């Protein structure tokens, strides 16, 4: 089943963007739908064999063949259309589906959810959840990341670089951990925030909660 | 397709927009 | 779901339905194919049982049912769709059923039968005119369609389940043909002293109150959370066609709903515009006349039931509205 592989998309919230590929065309409409069109060359334009549209909760795959020429815009659909539920999916879509999750997954961790002001940071939740990205820009030059895998620091020298594991966690200049200190206050405040307004949404029925914006730089 | 590479430039273009209103 | 039997003159109107001889019309050189329900029926039910799938029903849906209820009604006769309750479970039987219908296909020619090479491809892309499979959560289910012109389009659907598409009580209308199929077996040809029990049914309530919604002119739905874009563009034909509200009051909420599911369905105005024009194209391909009251029909609808806070959205389409006109009262 491809749900042990990969977990369904969630388009709800992002941006609208069309992403031009070398193999490919994906496109986020205004609608929250997210449409992969296939480009095969002929003569000497380029057309698009079938389109994938996945809803927002990705649950619900239209996918269609019309014969159309690329445009600004993806193609609409014919009547020759096939739509699927997340886990009757066959093998052949899989891939393209992966393509899609994997981009929607990116765009999540540059997209931000909650900005957060202290007195010596920009904090910035991204949207991808659970273990979203997480950056601190200190206001001083210094920048912290904090991924579920690595953590990117950099210095006002710009002394660029990476860690691993916990093996050096406690073993650094103090200045650091103070950093560090400040981003993890920031993160258990940011995910209480995020889980007590998504509370508060799930009683709610109306426009959305987020993004949201926390205080201001003096 | 599972090759493919599509970080450009047009996504840094939306990615500065999304960091905008910072 | 209730239970009824067409009386004689019913089960006659049904019989020339099922013996009706409907040309489909040939993609490209291809030639008119003079087929007949009754035939496709057999062929397909037939090689289906072959073939290893069990064909538990064979019904008839569409405006033809509610043209064998009330002869000669408002609704016309361009609908013969066809819904055969068959099991499916895996892909390999939706490809199988995809097989066998495009083989039933090629089974009704005048001349070239012999023609025992003509490939799935070419018969896709020459008698094919709609293709729809569908395999999610509840629904699921495949539909092939046939050519649309000059003739009438026959549309067979595989139902294995489906989220009970509810709709207007004169739409609402199956007949369970097994009767009819089997009885010729006789020597002799249907007389009004001696015809086959039909049974009829309703896919939401009681039958008798449809068909009660049906001779009087009555339009009604119990299902409206369930209700999706088109039914404001189903119940605009149905205003243009003389049918009333069961009761004045609710239907200006029904009206409400209809409108509000239909700009969440349908937000883009090019997406709006080509639903519109395929929509025209479809209802009202020569009743030239019946299209302008069908636009100031809707545009009267959506006037009256657009609320306020999208009054910007409702001028624009109001606006598509107007320009259908401008053609429409020319030509």
């Amino acid at each position: 089943t491809l749900r042990s592989i990969t977990s369904p998309l969630v388009a709800h919230r992002l941006k609208p963007i069309r992403q031009k590929t070398k193999k490919a065309v994906v496109s986020i409409l205004d609608s929250e739908e997210v449409c992969v069109e296939l480009v095969k060359e002929y003569a000497s334009q380029e057309y698009v064999k079938e389109v994938l549209q996945i809803s927002s909760d990705g649950n619900t795959i239209t996918i269609y063949y019309p014969n159309f020429p690329l445009a600004d815009r993806p193609p609409s659909p014919t009547d020759n259309i096939s739509r699927y539920s997340f886990d009757n999916l066959p093998e052949k879509y899989w891939r393209k589906y992966q393509y899609a999750s994997r981009f929607v997954q990116l765009v999540r961790s540059k997209s931000p959810k909650i900005t957060y002001f202290t007195r010596y940071a920009k904090c910035i939740l991204m949207e991808n959840s659970p273990g979203a990205d997480f950056e601190v820009w200190f206001y001083d030059g210094v920048k912290i990341h904090k991924t579920e895998d690595f953590i990117q620091v950099i210095e006002k020298t710009g002394k660029s670089y990476t860690l691993k594991s916990e093996s050096e966690v406690n073993s650094l200049k103090e200045e650091i951990k103070m950093y560090m200190d400040h981003a993890n206050e920031g993160h258990r405040i940011c995910l209480a925030l995020e889980s007590i307004i998504s509370e508060e949404e799930r009683k709610t029925r109306s426009a959305p909660f987020f993004p949201i914006i926390i205080g201001r730089k003096p | 397709i599972d090759d493919e590479m599509f970080y450009d430039d047009h996504l840094e273009a939306y990615f500065e927009q999304l960091a905008i209103p910072g | 779901m209730a239970f009824s039997v067409l009386n004689w003159d019913q089960v006659s109107r049904l019989h020339e339905v099922l013996t009706e001889v409907v040309p489909i019309h040939g993609r490209g050189n291809f030639p008119t194919l003079e087929i007949t329900l009754k035939d496709i029926v057999q062929t397909v039910r037939s090689r289906l049982e072959e073939a290893g799938i069990k064909v538990h029903d064979v019904r008839l849906n569409g405006s033809a049912a509610g043209h064998v209820l009330v002869k000669d009604n408002g609704l016309g006769c361009k609908d013969l769709d066809l819904i055969f309750h068959v099991a499916l479970p895996t892909e390999a039987e939706f490809q199988l059923v995809r097989d066998v219908v495009l083989c039933s296909l090629l089974n009704f020619l005048p001349e070239g039968v012999n023609k025992l090479k003509i490939s799935p491809v070419t018969l896709k892309e020459a008698y094919v005119q709609k293709l729809v499979k569908v395999c999610t959560d509840t629904d699921r289910w495949s539909l092939i369609s046939l050519s649309n012109k000059n003739g009438k389009n026959v549309e067979l659907k595989f139902v294995d389940s489906i989220r009970r598409q509810f709709e207007f009580s004169v739409d609402s209308f199956q007949i369970i043909l097994d009767s009819l199929l089997f009885f010729y077996c006789s020597n002799n040809p249907i007389s009004e002293h001696f015809h086959p029990t039909v049974i009829g049914e309703s896919m939401y309530g009681d039958f008798e109150e449809a068909f009660d919604h049906l001779q009087n002119r009555l339009i009604a739905t119990k299902n409206p959370e369930e209700i999706r874009g088109g039914g404001l563009l189903k119940y605009s034909n149905l205003l243009v066609r003389d049918f009333r509200p069961t009761d004045q009051e609710e239907i200006k909420t029904l009206e409400r709903y209809m409108c509000s599911r239909f700009f969440i369905d349908f937000p883009d105005i090019l997406e709006q515009q080509r639903k519109l024009e395929t929509y025209l194209q479809n209802h009202f391909a020569e009743e030239e006349r019946s299209k302008y009251d069908y636009l100031m029909i809707l545009r009267r609808v959506v006037n009256e039931s657009t609320v306020c806070l999208m009054g910007h959205e409702r001028r624009q389409t109001l606006n598509l509205i107007s320009l259908l006109a401008l053609r429409v009262l020319a030509e």
